[PDB]
């Protein structure tokens, strides 16, 4: 009769059915992963546009059962996030044309190579061969060449594409009420119809812009030892004043400064923190990993992990009769089904990865009451944290030591714990100005403000002022670097990497209190501390359906964004930093660029 | 079978032994209701009925008395006056299966609470609105039940639950469920305080010569004073003589 029961009625009954369609495509999914077969691939397809098709179905009915008269605020989130159609909002023809568009140029983004002029017959794709000499190959010339044909044999091709694909995104958004795509990915952010714990698309902006501004000395001060250091590497390429170049940075497009280590090292001579020599003596393969990170799940307070995911997922690669995908993927599959699938090697990378991974899965069973649509995060940059606030503390010395993984006898000194901070800040604080910048960029992009003629002009000048970077080749209209990206080229939103990077370190400060811990916050480790794990598992159960304003209340008592556990962190780094700046030029000029001299 | 169909059996005329369960030590829930388990098993009743299903773990709490939900109002409703016990357990090792143990189902629609003690199979499509199904599923019109869905990754609110509800019942009909009598060892020519089924009787008990007949029991005296009586376990007979006794 009334829409109140009716819609209620019909949301129980759909939630159950588009969970079991869910798990149903997400296990096509996996059986593809862990076997690539075309049956497997035509199961994957036939799966997923049965469950799209049925998604569709089920937002449709109800969009005709109206929000106007339901009060309920879980039911209210859910059917909302069921009208968010999105591409649909528009024509058939304009959906297919943008889905057209979207597969154009991820094909390219992926399929995209680069041939040495040298040896035409021989061309090399990005991954691995692009990033591998990126991440070893210190030459200059190599580098930049490699830099200039990335850029241009796919950012020429992608340049219309993207162009296309952002007055369509535009499109849609308008006929979703939306000034812009952007708008229309921070409105998963927007909390609405909550009493003090409503959230405006713009204040995360303003609150993401107020971050960066209180961030910005450690960031400069790193860049500026970073770049010094490139002197001490080059001495003839870079000036001491002026910005950094784009292919010196690590990466194809400067995200990861971690390659940057090897040259930018504080000390050289002193060891840096790995036990995977005593690993690999301990015999510890794979199924040692998962043991000793369930073992350190239950140290924390949380429960024993279920026998279904260690009889029905996969380890280590399957020989050599099927492929699987080395990718480290957590699945949460639907049904209360939890899987992950990766090449776990017997390395401390391959143990940090595989633990961010269950703490991934250990995110899913934490939401596992939840209806279907509120069975995930809250945002994009909540899973993701929570298993790097897991794998941060198990790489503490304190965690091998107590694993067996590192000695007793081990000295920690200042020199070991400044080497590990600076690494962290070239894999983590270095990505920050560089994500933000970026999807500020996508954000105007897809607003249009940004006249399209000079959108290169722009991005550049962005690249200076912000990031402290000058590209070592101008380019114009022509070239679309951004969309080079693989986010920009996927359709992925790119701020989830910085809210995520800043959720895990408030929930690191959070759990650090929790575990009364003393000293620096890298060496934190929330191993044996049950408190730390009750109070993540707080907010780790709470799922979608409070606000995240509302999550991060909840853990560290801050409502909206935070950096005081950042700086708490980088404390040491921060003050080494500024000592060994003092005889460096702090920040950077835009002017300078490595094609004027 | 599914729990809008659950198995109903008629325990009785049995010797229901209720420790083994009570001290098997294996069972997520056991959940006595009017009578704790331990009472009920040096207890007769009448009948017993067995309700067998399986249901989700969250829904375990919906099988108990005074409980509503949506196995407790369209699958399966105790009353109140709850007699028995529910014995649930995990069955993800029996019951869930890799890519869904979609068998077993459970009325999620259904039009009216189920009366206690009822059971409900009907298959009709259930309309929600004013529009006629016509025999098919659509728009106002939806399946009565829906697949339980098991796996063994699932959770504890999400795994299967095997649920025995024993309800019993004692009432003007004979009682015939009861559990097993504990008996003692034999002691013979030594003045102790029997009961033989019932005898309850006070003596000295010797090895006997006469000999009974197969259907008989107990013996008597011409005074209708019993005399010897039949072990209920070992067919022997022993001689009661009255505890030594006299002035002084
Ligand atoms: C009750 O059950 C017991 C089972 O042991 C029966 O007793 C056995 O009888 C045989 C007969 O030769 C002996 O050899 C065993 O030693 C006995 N076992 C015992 C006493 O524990 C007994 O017959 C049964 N009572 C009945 C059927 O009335």
């Amino acid at each position: 009769s009334t829409i109140e029961e009716q819609a209620k009625t019909f949301l129980d009954k759909f939630n159950h059915e588009a969970e079991d369609l869910f798990y149903q495509s997400s296990l096509a999914s996996w059986n593809y992963n862990t076997n690539i077969t075309e049956e497997n691939v035509q199961n994957m397809n036939n799966a997923g546009d049965k469950w799209s098709a049925f998604l569709k179905e089920q937002s449709t009915l109800a969009q005709m059962y109206p929000l106007q008269e339901i009060q309920n605020l879980t039911v209210k989130l859910q059917l909302q996030a069921l009208q968010q159609n999105g591409s649909s909002v528009l024509s058939e023809d304009k959906s297919k044309r943008l889905n057209t568009i979207l597969n154009t140029m991820s094909t390219i983004y992926s399929t995209g190579k680069v041939c040495n002029p040298d040896n035409p017959q021989e061309c090399l794709l990005l991954e691995p061969g692009l990033n591998e000499i990126m991440a070893n190959s210190l030459d200059y010339n190599e580098r930049l060449w490699a830099w200039e044909s990335w850029r241009s044999e796919v950012g020429k091709q992608l340049r219309p594409l993207y162009e296309e694909y952002v007055v369509l995104k535009n499109e849609m958004a308008r006929a979703n009420h939306y000034e812009d795509y952007g708008d229309y990915w921070r409105g998963d952010y927007e909390v609405n119809g909550v009493d003090g714990y409503d959230y405006s698309r713009g204040q995360l902006i303003e609150d993401v812009e107020h971050t960066f501004e209180e961030i910005k000395p450690l960031y400069e001060h790193l860049h500026a030892y970073v770049r010094a250091k490139l002197m001490n590497a080059y001495p003839s390429y870079i000036s001491p004043i002026g910005c950094l170049p784009a292919h010196l940075l690590g990466d194809m497009w400067g995200r990861f400064w971690t390659n940057l280590y090897s040259l930018t090292v504080p000390f050289g001579q002193k060891p840096n923190i790995d036990v995977t020599d005593a690993m690999v003596d301990q015999a510890w393969d794979a199924q040692r990993i998962f043991k000793e990170a369930e073992k350190f799940f239950v140290s924390v307070g949380l429960p024993n992990m279920t026998q279904g995911f260690w009889e029905n997922s996969m380890l280590t690669d399957p020989g050599n009769v099927q492929k699987a995908v080395c990718h480290p993927t957590a699945w949460d599959l639907g049904k209360g089904d939890f899987r992950i699938l990766m090449c776990t090697k017997v390395t401390m990378d391959d143990f940090l990865t595989a633990h961010h991974e269950m703490g991934h899965i250990q995110y899913d069973m934490a939401y596992a009451a939840q209806p279907f649509l509120l069975r995930n995060g809250a945002n994009e940059g909540f899973h993701e944290a929570v298993g790097e606030i897991m794998s941060l503390s198990a790489a503490t010395p304190k965690h091998l030591k107590s694993i067996g993984l590192l000695s007793p006898d081990f000295q920690e000194d200042n020199e070991t714990e400044i080497n590990f901070l600076l690494k962290q800040a070239l894999t983590i604080v270095g990505t920050l100005p560089f994500t933000y910048m970026l999807e500020k960029w996508r954000w105007m992009v897809f607003k249009g403000e940004i006249p399209k003629d000079q959108w290169m002009k722009k991005w550049w000048e962005m690249k200076r002022e912000i990031v402290g970077v000058v590209e070592p080749v101008p380019h114009d209209e022509t070239y679309c670097d951004p969309a080079s990206l693989f986010h920009v080229s996927n359709d992925y939103s790119f701020i989830r990497y910085y809210t995520r990077t800043l959720y895990q370190f408030q929930f690191q400060e959070a759990l650090c209190q929790a575990a009364k811990h003393e000293g620096p916050l890298h060496k934190c480790d929330i191993s044996n501390s049950t408190e730390a794990g009750q109070k993540l598992f707080n907010m780790l159960r709470l799922g979608k359906s409070e606000p995240w304003t509302l999550a991060l209340e909840n853990v560290v008592g801050a409502k909206n964004m935070n950096v005081r556990p950042l700086l708490n962190y980088f404390e040491p780094l921060f003050t080494w930093l500024k000592d060994q700046n003092k005889n460096s030029f702090v920040g950077w000029s835009t002017d300078w660029s490595p094609y004027a001299d | 079978a599914s729990v809008y169909a659950w198995n109903r059996k008629r325990i009785s005329n049995c010797v229901a032994d209720y420790s083994v369960l009570y001290n098997s030590a294996s069972f997520s829930t056991f959940k006595c209701y009017g009578v704790s388990p331990t009472k009920l098993n040096d207890l007769c009743f009448t009948n017993v009925y067995a309700d067998s299903f399986v249901i989700r773990g969250d829904e375990v709490r919906q099988i108990a008395p005074g409980q509503t939900g949506k196995i407790a109002d369209y699958n399966y409703k105790l009353p109140d006056d709850f007699t028995g016990c529910v014995i649930a357990w995990n069955s993800n090792n029996l019951d869930s299966k890799v890519g869904g143990n979609y068998n077993y189902l459970y009325r999620l629609f259904r039009k009216s609470n189920l009366k206690p003690f009822e059971r409900d199979i009907s298959t009709e499509i259930y309309q929600a609105g004013s529009t006629p199904c016509n025999g098919v599923e659509g728009f106002n019109c939806y399946f009565p039940l829906q697949s339980y869905g098991f796996q063994p990754t699932n959770g504890v609110g999400y795994q299967p639950y095997r649920v025995v509800v024993l309800s019993f019942e004692l009432l003007h009909a004979p009682a015939t469920v009861c559990g097993p009598k504990k008996s003692t060892n034999l002691v013979k020519n030594k003045c102790v305080n029997f009961n033989f089924n019932g005898l309850t009787g006070t003596g000295v008990l010797t090895e006997s010569n006469k000999k009974f007949l197969p259907f008989q029991q107990f013996g008597r005296d011409i005074a209708d004073t019993t005399d010897a009586v039949r072990d209920p376990q070992t067919l022997e007979i022993l001689d009661i003589t009255p505890c030594s006794f006299g002035g002084v």
